């Protein structure tokens, strides 16, 4: 029973959905900053836009 | 606001000894009459005036609009808001909601 | 306002008659379920009602064992009670030859006062409350558990059967609100009650200090 | 020689000794190694009254 390097490489399909989720995440990121300094958020009901 | 004397430079005092009040030093004898009225304070210091009323005082401030809540939408909260620090910075409104066994109460 | 004034005036009295009934008086069913109108009906609005006389109460008596034992409650107004007043009650109170009476404050009283609050005489007891205390009944509260006070030949069975001598059981203080409430002179003995997180009970002693 | 508790937790039992969640026993783990160690083949099966 053993570890090496091949337990550990990422495959095919994983490198596909993580460029995939990379590029909607910093979207959405950018999105929410868009809204603060231009002041449009809505800010959550618990404390300030910050 | 705050006045300098044009002929000494210390600051001015508030006095009446004569028919109408004066602004006067304490060093030279120079010193205007009043004649008009200025309209600039320092904006006096009283704490917090928070249960001026507490607990559940008169009724005469009763209200016809409410809101209403997201989750549940039982019949008892009416609106209140409240204030900050003073007379140059804005007001706040929380949301406050209360049966039993939780803690809710919205900003 | 009139109102609330009203109402802080009915929660008083349901709380000091309900005090009463629980050391054992005489009170009468038909009064526990007065309802704040019914208060209303009995006694008009604040302007019309004079404070230091029309809440006064003394019909209650020590029925359970003496009906012969009569004391009195005052609502004093003043918003801190002075001498001539306590004597005006201590007065009125040899005129009716009674031991014990109430004291209710609404803000407080002189510490000179508070001094002869401990020796107007072996025979003349006065117990002294707060308007903000009665306002609630502590009694009712749900982390009280249940004090039960308990006689002389309770005591002896008890100590009886542990073997103890009266001063190895845990203490509460003489001055605690429920001691105080409940108006328990030193050396009595209390049961408390507890209730168990399940339908179990656990039973516990304390000797008052 | 002064009283702290009149019984030790209020049940007087031991808290290493607790095979539940604060109460000694669980009756459905009894009953049931009760039934697999004890199998009665002869004995008749029982109803509610009896
Ligand atoms: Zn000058």
């Amino acid at each position: 029973f053993s570890i090496g390097i091949g337990d550990v490489t990422p495959g095919q399909g994983l490198l596909k959905a993580k460029y995939e989720l990379l590029n909607a995440g910093y979207k959405k990121c950018d999105e929410y900053i868009e809204a603060l300094n231009t002041g449009k958020l809505q800010q959550q009901p618990g404390c300030t836009a910050e | 606001m705050l006045l300098f004397c044009p002929g000494c430079g210390n600051g001015l005092i508030v006095e009446e000894g004569q028919r109408c009040h004066r602004f006067s030093c304490n060093t030279c004898p120079y010193v205007h009459n009043i004649t008009r009225k200025v309209t600039n304070r320092k904006y006096p210091k009283l704490k917090e005036v928070d249960d001026v009323l507490g607990g559940a005082a008169a009724w005469e401030n009763v209200d016809s609009t409410a809101e209403s809540c997201p989750k549940c939408e039982h019949p008892r909260a009416y609106f209140m808001q409240l204030q900050t620090r003073s007379a140059d910075e804005p007001m706040t409104t929380f949301y406050k909601c209360c049966n039993a066994q939780c803690g809710h109460r919205w900003r | 306002d009139d109102e609330e004034e009203t109402y802080r005036l009915w929660k008083i009295r349901k709380t000091i008659m309900q005090l009463c009934h629980d050391r054992g008086y005489l009170v009468t069913q038909d009064e526990l379920d007065q309802t704040l109108e019914e208060f209303k009906a009995q006694s008009g609005d604040k302007p019309s009602e004079g404070r230091p006389r029309r809440t006064d109460l003394t019909v209650l008596v020590a029925h359970n064992d003496d009906p012969t034992d009569q004391m009195f409650v005052f609502f004093p107004e003043e918003p801190k009670v002075g001498i001539k007043t306590i004597k005006v009650y201590c007065q009125r109170m040899q005129e009716e030859n009674i031991t014990r009476a109430l004291i209710v404050v609404q803000q407080g009283m002189t510490p000179s006062a508070k001094q002869s609050l401990v020796d107007m005489a072996p025979k003349y007891i006065l117990e002294q409350f707060l308007q903000q205390e009665l306002l609630i009944n502590i009694t009712e509260h749900e982390l009280v558990p249940e004090h039960v006070v308990m006689t002389k030949e309770e005591v002896t069975e008890l100590l009886a059967r542990y073997k103890l001598r009266e001063n190895q059981l845990p203490r509460i203080q003489a001055g605690d609100p429920v001691a105080r409430y409940f108006g328990i002179k030193r050396g009595q003995v209390v049961k408390i009650i507890r209730p168990s997180e399940t339908a179990g009970r656990y039973i516990t002693y304390r000797l008052v200090q | 020689g002064d009283i702290i508790q009149f019984i030790y937790g209020g049940d007087g039992l031991d808290p290493a000794a607790m095979e539940g969640k604060d109460e000694p026993l669980e009756f459905k783990r009894v009953l049931d190694n009760i039934k697999a160690v004890f199998p009665c083949p002869s004995e008749p099966a029982l109803s509610k009254n009896e």
